[PDB]
DNA sequence: TCAGAATCCCGGTGCCGAGGCCGCTCAATTGGTCGTAGACAGCTCTAGCACCGCTTAAACGCACGTACGCGCTGTCC
DNA sequence: AGCGCGTACGTGCGTTTAAGCGGTGCTAGAGCTGTCTACGACCAATTGAGCGGCCTCGGCACCGGGATTCTGA
């Protein structure tokens, strides 16, 4: 058989940071891990574009910050930029 | 009694936007694609989980462009569909020339 | 196969859709328009079949067909 | 791990995996993938919020697929970012042009 | 005297405006602007003199295909002049916002 | 220099050209300030995309080819100014 | 010869075409006939647009090839109008097109 | 300084095309966003291709198929014949 | 219907700055080299699917039954 | 707004085949292993390609005139 990654269980995980008592669908799971990979593919693409349109043969948390505040709308845009530096904050800081 | 015409229509709508079901018969549609897919290329086997993924693609599809035809109906003041809507519809969305 | 896309499931489609009026000349429409629809879906899914070496048209091969086509259903290996 | 260093549930190993292994660029900066495997969980956690707040809403214990596309159709914001994208086993929101009644 | 009737000069003006290429809103008023609402995005910006013409090359052709797809909202309508009704259904219709 | 009301700087005649250009024959009076609605949710948003790649430059020309790639993020991609 | 357009049949750069497939980030290698390939592709829908567009000049009576005629070069056929449909070509405007109910009877 | 153009190249099939016939400098410009317009979309779908594939390589095969996958069908045929002519006059030259 | 002017079309000449083709320089492209691991190949095991069939039990289909819509024909503003 | 034509609707009864259970065909979907071609990396070489050049030609500009045709009597 194949070890066929996903997800799934980090998107559980993050449920019960949210919702404690509650629980998810295998048909709501894909969903969920469908919607994770897409983001992915479009932030990724997005900070590949930054790379490219700036010369530079790299992505930092730069082309990742820009390539967020590119695809997300202005408040999920805030919020994600929040999240991704307070993420990194905590990160560089440690060793 | 009679309901009067246009009446149970409206509790129809409310029935099926309440509702996330399959409305096209999985099998007439899973032959349907077949011959489509025929058209193509032969001897063609096709995943159970292939066929859905057309499936509701096709379904949600149709139904925001119902959506968005029956919007080119109200424009013409018309409670009634007809294909020139429908064809503006897809002509705006610039699917069709 | 295009009658077997049935006039009452066209009806159930237009009903979530919010048509409470459905024009006669719109059931073999529909069937144009969807027969188009599954036309451009297949071409590119086959496409990818066709690219893998494959007799089995796959879920992916529809799913990267519809995701270049706009369209974005995720619930298949998005 | 760098999920518990950055403060994260999600994959940051997978993730940058995925962002040198996608051909993205030549090289990828470590900060990458902790920046965008946080956005990701924040945006899992948006999501998932009103997800919850449906399945309470809708009274069900289990997110289904319906409480997704309600989640996603009851915000500007996430069906701006979803716009093109369409949900298996989603439905409509609710919507009749206010013209159609019985009369 | 002279009077072309309503609805004559009309279509004179369409075969005009569609023989040439050349814009058809002032340079200086559009590039004020374009400064205008890049003020409000950030403080102190400079433009290359050839990117305010892109953007203006860009927003005629985008309103051109708009009022182009107005007019059949018009025309489907029953209409020979267009209205911002046609411009709200033909703008739902492309998905915008 | 403060800027103010640079939108009524697109005028009456320049939008009637462009609905000219787009085959209208009769222009009802409420479309113009329709127009300028729309021009300007239209320009917000290239120029925030194009203005977010000259940031990323970090450089404050706004260049042919911010525009262009903003242009080609929002699928309307422009020949003639690069790319 | 020495230049692989020579060698392939073209006059597009199959040594530049090569070195952006790799510049660009596409793939970890690239193979030697996908620049080929891809440069004949570039070579034919260019040869496409200016066979269109020098007969779309001939038609404007004129001897050089302006963006006016570009757009005659897409629009005159039915897959390029597909292909080049969600593009803008800078002054290449639209072509007379006026609605048949807006003409006088 | 060196700034790179299909000018050149443009010009020969513009004058294998029509002999007679020059190029503006914007219709120039133009044709040169449309080349990398192209090639953009092809080594994309290439990549997709590739991607899609759990391939580590991009073959004319890729090439071929994202041609087929982007072109519409007449422009898809004549853009197919010179890529499979090119490549087999290439190696065997 | 004839009559006129209006805007379009056109013919010219006329003036010039943008492009056609040349040049000469440098880094990009090529002539033949390596080392390495990709991929082909091609064989393996084996889900997963094919599509046929059946019994069932709803849904499809058809005629029915009458109402409200489409949309033309008119007139005012 | 009115005036006229007839379409969609909703509802009872008559007719079909999808749901979905079921299965063996025979696979070919997906896995894995040892070989060698092919590609990245390389070296060193002179060409291929680009910007500097220079001049007028094909374009655009100005002006007179004929051509078209709309609308006024």
């Amino acid at each position: 058989k194949t070890r066929k990654e996903s997800y799934a269980i980090y998107v559980y995980k993050v449920l019960k940071q949210v919702h404690p008592d509650t629980g998810i669908s295998s048909k709501a799971m894909s969903i969920m891990n469908s919607f994770v990979n897409d983001v992915f593919e479009r932030i990724a693409g997005e900070a590949s574009r930054l790379a490219h349109y700036n010369k530079r043969s790299t992505i930092t948390s730069r082309e990742i910050q820009t390539a967020v505040r590119l695809l997300l709308p202005g408040e999920l845009a805030k919020h994600a930029v929040s999240e991704g530096t307070k993420a990194v904050t905590k990160y560089t800081s440690a060793k | 009694h009679r309901y009067r015409p246009g009446t149970v229509a409206l509790r129809e709508i409310r029935r099926y936007q309440k509702s996330t079901e399959l409305l096209i018969r999985k099998l007439p549609f899973q032959r349907l694609v077949r011959e489509i897919a025929q058209d193509f290329k032969t001897d063609l086997r096709f995943q159970s989980s292939a066929v859905m993924a057309l499936q509701e693609a096709s379904e949600a599809y149709l139904v925001a462009l119902f959506e968005d035809t029956n919007l080119c109906a109200i424009h013409a003041k018309r409670v009634t569909i007809m294909p020139k809507d429908i064809q503006l519809a897809r002509r705006i969305r610039g699917e069709r020339a | 196969n295009i009658q077997g896309i049935t006039k009452p499931a066209i009806r159930r489609l237009a009903r979530r859709g919010g048509v409470k009026r459905i024009s006669g000349l719109i059931y073999e429409e529909t069937r144009g328009v969807l027969k188009v629809f599954l036309e451009n879906v297949i071409r590119d899914a086959v496409t990818y079949t066709e690219h893998a070496k494959r007799k089995t048209v796959t879920a992916m091969d529809v799913v990267y067909a519809l995701k270049r086509q706009g369209r974005t259903l995720y619930g298949f290996g998005g | 791990t760098r999920s518990s260093r950055a403060g994260l549930q999600f994959p940051v190993g997978r993730v940058h995996r995925l962002l040198r292994k996608g051909n993205y660029a030549e090289r990828v900066g470590a900060g990458a993938p902790v920046y965008l495997a946080a956005v990701l969980e924040y945006l899992t956690a948006e999501i998932l919020e009103l997800a919850g707040n449906a399945a309470r809403d809708n009274k069900k214990t289990r997110i289904i697929p319906r409480h997704l596309q309600l989640a996603v159709r009851n915000d500007e914001e996430l069906n701006k970012l979803l716009g093109r994208v369409t949900i298996a086993q989603g439905g409509v929101l609710p919507n009749i042009q206010s013209v159609l009644l019985p009369k």
